[PDB]
RNA sequence: GUGUC
């Protein structure tokens, strides 16, 4: 029984999987900005904007 | 400047070139030592320093004189008359140019060690041999053949 | 401190190879080509040479010497 | 233990009157189950699990 | 460093000692092993009967 | 960047396992200073030294 | 695409070679030595008696010389730092000053007086040891890698530790229990720490002073400095229509006390001021000269300090009703602490002290004269200053009530065990809290601190960020003046605050200017003034050690020039680009353009804590934006001395990488160059030191390819039979006989021997020879004919070393024979005698003592990885894999998934490659080599791409189905061996005190049963074992008391009663019983009433 | 005021 | 009866003490002696 | 006071 650096690799299709990912939540976070700042997140909780 | 501790394990580590079959194996204990079952080896060295070298030098190799001791210092004496059995020098060090200790002028080595009969499983310097490894037989078999590139 | 006369795995001579190894790192060889021109082959045997100080030089000019 | 910088000490009882009090109360094959809750506390290591 | 809970409570103990443990998997589980040093130091009185 | 969130948040559990020691052997020897005599009987009655 | 220059790894060693690490250690004492110690004569500099107006004397010129020793009559001869660390010394050089006293009429000017010596730092400006070169260093016996740093005193190593305090002159804000409250500490140069604080209640402003009875209404205080009319009072303090609702109640309830001029508030402060010359004077000149002395006033003028008061009540309104509040754990505010500043205020002390009492010396004598003329010089004294240095740098007790001040834990004794533990001391810094729980924000990782503290290196255990260690780049900024500095600001157009009233300061625009916690004036359009100052200090004209900001939530720019700030250099880039260009570096490299005209050709410069929160840094030339300013230069400076020493810090996890540079410091290995010469007490070594094959830039910067402290050895990371658990790790026999990890353990042994008053001595008899043959006894077999012990000899348990006989007080001797205890059997290595400065024969011992690795040993992976060892395993098993190579260290891969540790397989593949290819691969923190191109290098030789091997198991014989991994790691062994942590007793000696078990292991004692094991002993409900090791093993004793009256009684007899009728015994401990003879004594007579067990 | 140079014999 | 040997450390010089001397050197102004290694015989394992 | 659990 043995570990070695070849049992932790990245897949060449698992890098392009969490791409996807990524640009997906980079740009689905990235539009909160300018919504908070036009005026809008209709909030469920009682909270602050913030 | 090097330990004595060191030293003898740096000589216990140096190998012999002497046949075991004809020495005995040494009783349950006694460390004066028989004629049959114990090897003598004298050792002496001083270093001085070379009055003709030269006005201005820094290389150490021509600078002093035996800076440097190597295995063929060691020198080996008889004890008793076993000395007509091997005729003149088949007792020697295998490598005659290892580095043992260095000195400098105004100093002096002189050691004498003595050579015993033992097995590889009570220390590691009892080893006679270096690499003891095996292989299995490597089998490569195609299957359909193949193309060019 | 001093080259080690044994190799501490196999336990391979490798004491009598390091004045050697020395004036041939002088010669405008590689350390590569100074190690598989010795005979060392494999690397158990090879980083002895390789990495090892040498603090015995040093210590010698603070040692005693007469006058 | 860690038993990576672990020192451990150890006791000596003296008198014939304790020696068989350490043996039924502070046994090993006595105390395997915890007074917290009732789980055993000694069964098995990761190499022995794995 | 008291005399009620530092001396009293304390009591430094004598025939005892410490040493860092080891691996050994070539016991019982209650068995443990003592140097033959430090067994030679420490003695255990008892009564000779017939 | 990176590495210091990372070892920012290292640096949080360092100095959590440093603090809980004192409170915790301070809130046991407080602890059992009090519930130290509470023994059972044998008309299966739990009583104090009184 | 961006054009990068990767070049500017080269400014970082020569800018190391200027300054940095250690050099500003010597740097602040070269600047003390050389600046201060005049400033401190020119303060203290005419002082005359008053039985006359005759008598003074003046300090013209004062200078200290090299190291001296003053040997038995009149020889100075020039002193070596080894000589004084093996005769017990002191390395310290004399001070000689030039001053002139006036004795009868006439004045004598007598050149050359010494007063005293001082010490001098190993590399500082007046030693011996500069300048020197490697085969001259060879000569003085000394280690040329030594950095230095500390002192000599008594034969010891001593280094002062850096300190770090809150920032003076300045105002605070923070919140407590109730509400929010300002505060202001006050401590300029002259001895005054004030602490002055603002709160706020029921509405109210009131001000706390120690020096005043209670609370003083600040409106009060505002009338009394000399502002009558209420208008201009709140036309200072703020023109809004928030602030007013919160200051109409104070100028409410001051309109109702009749108080309404300058003599009624100034008789209402002296009524309630207490002090242990009228009222009217002392609450004037207790407002001018002890609430804020950091405020001068020229006259009597307090317009300044009102304007200040306003500006802090401002302050404080503004942070009334809202969250905004102040903490400590900022490091701009924070500054350090030197030596320097310490032995300043110690030397200034010792100065004014000396200058006092012989103000004295010859006040006694002028009435009680016997001749016209006075000598001073044979009224003099040379033994205080000497004395007052010695015990304050070697007890490290820094008590200045002069000063109002007592501090402890200040000097330490420098680290030995390792090369690394030496210079990693001379950076760690002690923090001023105390260690205590309480604390959690000052220990937790401040945002602040970037590339001046390192993160990881921190010891665990208590202190778990109480002590910090500086970054590879940064440098401490030392005090300058403000002349040149305040008269470019008024140049430039800066306002004269005397002038405008308090309504302008309520205007946005208006910006207020602070200089070291001082109200310069008002300036308008802020951007021009830090434009231009910036301009101006990259010129060259002011220095470049002056910071500058601008705070927009208050509206005021601060000017730092205070010493002890932290500085590192950064590159600066113009509107996209780094101005500093390969042709600039191509000079560089050449050999010509260093850093410091670098720093004047304006291509870099150097930024603070607080300066650069008003700027953007880019880390790497491919993220520079448009509004960055400044370039950092390389973002692997981050990490520590002790942390430069782990192969892929950012591939470890935080904890790992605190535990390896925690172990670095107690890994053992090499020391210097010297080590045969010196003499320590505990002296760890290797026998054959190996090299790393991954290092890194950091190892390469400080050079530990010289003196490394571990060995590369064959890890295979698989299980074995049994003994990899948890941390346990595998040996081979073969090579522990072949010695991998053989240690050296050097112990000292010491021996001063002197006369006395009278003419008493000691003597050294020596050996003892028999009547039957003449061989040397048993007991003195080591022994020389002289009667001390041979190098070169073996020394068993319990043998005399050295034969000392001293008398009791013709007289009769006691002989005290030093006598050598350990359970190993020591080697006498040399002998060293010799003289100390107070003529008594020294001699000293080293002896030796070679050790093997074995079953309870510690060792390290460099990773966080430590372990004791498992099982020896020979040479028949640990399975070859093909050529014949052996696993050196079974390693366990069961601890690898938890511990999060991926830097140890890329360093073991790392190291694979290199001694395969045959040269040393770089692993430095973010960057280094990568896994792309190594693993594809290690195809060509014929292996198996990134770990993979194929094994033959040696017990069965039989190939192994899954594959292992095998390569070089280095490793490293450590201290606490079980040869010393191993320890049992069974009937020793006991304490006069109490019967039981003394403490430690050098005085042979027991071990200690607390309360928490007595507790698991309890809740199993054992009686008898209880009691066995409680009062049996440990104080059995037998009492006897009286039945009429319990007392403590004797031989069966009481001496209350007088009669032995009544009298029994007991079993009681000697400690219950020593309570009872305790508390007898404190009027408390415990009574005791015996019954019979039976009954 | 020192000795040494001695040898003591029972 | 032989004067006790002892060597320097700056001039290496073997020069004897005779009683109660001030220990120094004869040759240069050190004030630190050594002592030389023993004459007996001692034995040492080399395993 | 330092070091380890
Ligand atoms: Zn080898
Ligand atoms: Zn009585
Ligand atoms: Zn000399």
């Amino acid at each position: 029984f043995s570990i070695g650096i070849g049992d932790v690799t990245p897949g060449q299709g698992l890098l392009k999987a969490k791409y996807e990912l990524l640009n997906a939540g980079y740009k689905k976070c990235d539009e909160y900005i300018e919504a908070l700042n036009t005026g809008k997140l209709q909030q469920q909780p009682g909270c602050t904007a913030e | 400047i090097v330990q004595d501790e060191i030293l003898a394990h740096r000589l216990g580590l140096i190998p012999i070139h002497a046949d075991p079959r004809l020495f005995e194996y040494r009783n349950q204990g006694d460390e004066e030592g028989t004629e049959i079952d114990t090897l003598q080896f004298r050792l002496q060295v001083r270093c001085t320093r070379n009055p003709h070298a030269a006005k201005d030098s820094s290389d150490p190799n021509e600078l002093y004189v035996n800076h440097k001791v190597y295995t063929r210092h060691m020198t080996w004496i008889p004890l008793g008359n076993q000395a007509d059995l091997f005729p003149e020098g088949t007792i020697r060090p295998v490598h005659d140019d290892i580095l043992i200790a260095q000195l400098r002028p105004g100093q002096e080595i002189d050691l004498l060690m003595h050579c015993v009969k033992g097995i590889g499983k009570d220390h590691a310097k009892f080893s006679p041999v270096a690499t003891a490894s095996y292989r299995l037989l490597p089998d490569i078999t195609l299957l359909e053949p193949v193309e060019g590139e | 401190m001093i080259i080690p006369v044994r190799c501490f795995t196999c336990g391979k001579i490798v004491g009598n190879k390091w004045e050697a190894y020395l004036g041939l790192l002088q010669a405008e060889y590689t350390e590569g080509d100074a190690l598989d021109a010795l005979g060392l082959k494999r690397y158990c045997c090879r980083r002895m040479l390789l990495a090892h100080v040498d603090l015995i030089e040093k210590l010698l000019n603070y040692a005693p010497l007469e006058k | 233990a860690d038993f990576d910088g672990d020192e451990m000490n150890l006791h000596l009882p003296q008198t014939e009157e304790a020696k068989a009090e350490a043996l039924v109360l502070m046994g090993t094959k006595a105390n395997l189950v915890t007074p917290r809750n009732g789980e055993p506390l000694i069964a098995a290591i990761q190499d022995f699990l794995t | 460093q008291g005399r009620f809970r530092g001396n009293l409570s304390g009591k430094r103990v004598d025939f005892s000692g410490r040493t860092v443990i080891s691996p050994d998997p070539n016991l019982r589980i209650d068995e443990v092993a003592v140097p033959v040093h430090v067994a030679k130091i420490l003695t255990f009185p008892e009564k000779v009967n017939k | 960047t990176e590495f210091f969130f990372h070892t920012m948040a290292g640096r949080e559990g360092l100095v959590d396992t440093a603090v809980k020691t004192a409170e915790t052997g301070y809130m046991q020897r407080r602890l059992v200073k009090s519930l130290e005599d509470l023994c059972s009987q044998y008309d299966l009655t739990v009583r104090s030294s009184t | 695409p961006i054009p990068t220059v990767e070049e500017k790894w080269r400014l970082l060693p020569a800018f190391l070679k200027v300054k940095g690490l250690v050099k500003q250690h010597i740097d602040s004492f070269n600047y003390f030595i050389n600046v201060e110690i005049k400033k401190i004569m020119k303060a203290n500099e005419k002082v005359t008696s008053d039985a006359d107006p005759m008598w003074y004397l003046k300090y013209l010129n004062i200078y200290v010389g090299l190291p001296d020793v003053e040997e038995s009559f009149n020889v100075t001869r020039p002193v070596s730092p080894h000589e004084c660390r093996l005769r017990d010394m002191t390395y310290s050089a004399p001070i000689t000053v030039d001053i002139e006293y006036t004795r009868g009429s006439q004045r004598i000017i007598r050149n050359a007086l010494p007063i005293g010596r001082m010490p001098i730092m190993l590399r500082s400006s007046n030693c011996v040891l500069t300048g020197k070169t490697p085969a001259e260093f060879a000569k003085l016996n000394e280690c040329p890698l030594d950095p230095g740093g500390y002192f000599i005193v008594k034969g010891v190593e001593k280094v002062i530790l850096i300190q770090e305090q809150l920032s003076k002159n300045r105002i605070i804000v923070e919140a407590d229990r109730k509400g929010a409250v300002g505060a202001s500490v006050t401590s300029s140069t002259h001895e005054k720490k004030s602490r002055t604080n603002m709160a706020v209640k029921q509405g109210r402003f009131y001000l706390r002073h120690n020096t005043l009875s209670e609370d003083i209404p600040i409106v009060i205080i505002f009338k009394a400095m000399g502002v009558e009319s209420d208008q201009e009072i709140v036309q200072m303090i703020g023109t809004e229509e928030h602030v007013m609702a919160a200051f109409g109640p104070s100028l409410e309830e001051c309109q109702k006390a009749q108080i309404f001029t300058q003599m009624q508030a100034l008789k209402y402060i002296g009524n309630k001021v207490r002090r242990q010359k009228t009222k009217i004077e002392e609450a004037r000149e207790l407002l001018a000269s002890t609430i804020l002395t950091h405020v001068p006033v020229k006259e009597f003028n307090f317009r300044a300090k009102c304007i200040y008061t306003a500006v802090m009540v401002r302050r404080v309104i503004l942070a009334q009703g809202d969250n905004k509040v102040d903490d400590r754990d900022y490091y701009g505010n924070k500054r350090l602490e030197l030596a320097g500043q310490l032995l300043s205020l110690l030397f200034e002390d010792l100065f004014k002290k000396f200058n006092s009492e012989m103000k004295k010396i010859a006040d006694q004598v002028i009435p009680k004269q016997r001749a016209a003329q006075f000598d001073v010089v044979k009224h003099m004294r040379q033994d205080q200053i000497t004395n007052g240095m010695v015990n304050a740098i070697s007890t490290g007790n820094w008590s200045l009530k002069r000063f109002k001040m007592d501090r402890q834990g200040v000097t330490q004794v420098l680290s030995r065990l390792s090369y690394i533990s030496a210079l990693g001391m001379m950076t760690r810094i002690s923090s001023q809290f105390e260690k205590t729980r309480k604390v959690s924000g000052p220990r937790s990782l401040q945002p602040s601190q970037w590339g001046m503290l390192c993160p990881s290196d921190t010891p665990e255990g208590e202190a778990c960020g109480l002590v910090k260690n500086l970054a590879l780049m940064t440098h401490i900024t030392t005090d300058m003046e403000d002349g040149p500095i305040v008269k470019l600001a008024s140049n430039l157009g800066v306002e004269d605050v005397n002038l405008l009233c308090g309504e302008e300061l309520s205007y946005p625009n208006v910006f207020l200017v602070f200089l070291n916690g001082n109200i310069l004036g008002v300036i308008r359009d802020h951007k021009k003034l830090v434009n231009t100052f910036r301009l101006m200090r990259r010129a060259g004209y002011i220095n470049e050690f002056v910071s500058i900001s601008t705070n927009l939530t208050d509206r005021c720019v601060y000017i730092s020039s205070d010493g002890g700030r932290l500085c590192r250099p950064y590159i600066i880039v113009k509107k996209q680009k780094p101005a500093v260009t390969n042709k600039h570096m191509e000079e560089l490299a050449q050999g010509y353009r260093n850093f410091e005209d670098f720093l004047h050709e304006s291509l870099v410069e150097y930024l603070d804590v607080n300066e650069e929160n008003d700027c953007n840094i880019a880390l790497y030339e491919h993220t520079i934006n448009k509004d960055t300013t400044h370039l950092e230069i390389e973002p692997f400076t981050l990490l520590g001395v002790c942390a430069g020493l782990i192969p892929y810090p950012h591939h470890n996890q935080s904890p790992r990488n605190t535990y390896q540079c925690a172990m670095g410091k107690q890994a053992m290995g090499t020391i210097g160059y010297n080590q045969r010469n010196r003499i320590d007490t505990l002296m760890y070594l290797l026998a054959y030191p190996q090299k790393p094959m991954v290092k890194t830039k950091t190892i390469e910067l400080i050079e530990f390819e010289k003196l490394p402290a571990g060995q590369n050895a064959t890890v295979a990371v698989m299980s074995y039979s049994g003994y990899d658990i948890e941390d346990a790790l595998v040996l081979n026999k073969a090579s522990l006989d072949r010695g991998f990890g053989r240690c050296l353990v050097y112990k000292n042994a010491k021996c001063t021997l002197k006369r006395y008053t009278n003419q008493t001595f000691d003597k050294v008899m020596g050996p003892m020879l028999d009547a039957a043959t003449r061989k040397p006894i048993w007991r003195h077999e080591i022994l020389d004919a002289d009667g001390i012990c041979s190098p070169g000899e073996k020394v068993e348990n319990k043998q005399v070393l050295v034969n000392k006989s001293m008398p009791t007080v013709q007289p009769q001797y006691k002989d005290v024979p030093i006598t050598y205890k350990g359970a190993t059997d020591s080697y006498i290595e040399k002998v060293m005698i010799s003289s100390n400065a107070e003529d008594a024969f020294l001699i000293k011992m080293l002896l030796r003592q070679t050790r093997r690795p074995e079953i309870g040993d510690k060792f390290s992976s460099r990773h966080g990885q430590k372990g004791v060892c498992g099982l020896i395993v020979p040479q028949e098993d640990m399975p070859f894999c093909d050529s014949g190579i052996c696993p050196d260290i079974i390693m366990n891969p069961h601890g690898f998934p938890s511990r999060m540790t991926v830097g140890k397989l890329i360093e073991l593949l790392a190291g694979k490659a290199g001694v395969l290819d045959g040269r040393f691969h770089y692993g430095t923190a973010f960057g280094g080599s990568k896994v792309k191109d190594v693993c594809e290098d290690l195809v060509r030789h014929g292996y198996n791409y990134l770990g993979k091997d194929y094994v033959t198991s040696g017990i069965t014989g039989e190939p192994l189905e899954a594959y292992i991994y095998f390569g070089p790691v280095y490793y490293q062994k450590l201290k606490h061996m079980v040869l010393d942590k191993m320890h049992a007793r069974a009937r020793g000696p006991r304490a006069v005190l109490t019967r039981q078990p003394t403490e430690g292991r050098s005085r042979d004692g027991g071990l200690r049963l607390g309360e928490m094991e007595r507790d698991c002993l309890i809740g199993y409900g054992a009686s008898m074992l209880l009691l066995e090791r409680l009062m049996i093993s440990s104080d059995a004793f037998e009492v006897d008391v009286c039945g009429q009256c319990g007392l403590l009684g004797y031989s069966g007899w009481c001496h209350y009663c007088k009669s032995s009728c009544h009298v029994s015994s007991l079993r009681i401990p000697y400690a219950c019983k020593l309570l009872f003879q305790e508390l007898q004594s404190m009027n408390i007579i415990p009574r005791l009433k015996l019954s019979k067990y039976n009954e | 005021m020192w000795y040494l140079k001695g040898t003591v014999q029972s | 009866q032989q004067p006790m040997i002892y060597i320097c450390g700056e001039c290496h010089t073997e020069n004897e003490i005779k009683s109660r001397d001030p220990i120094r050197c004869r040759e240069c102004g050190y004030r630190i002696m050594y002592k030389k290694r023993t004459k007996r015989l001692v034995v040492f394992d080399a395993r």
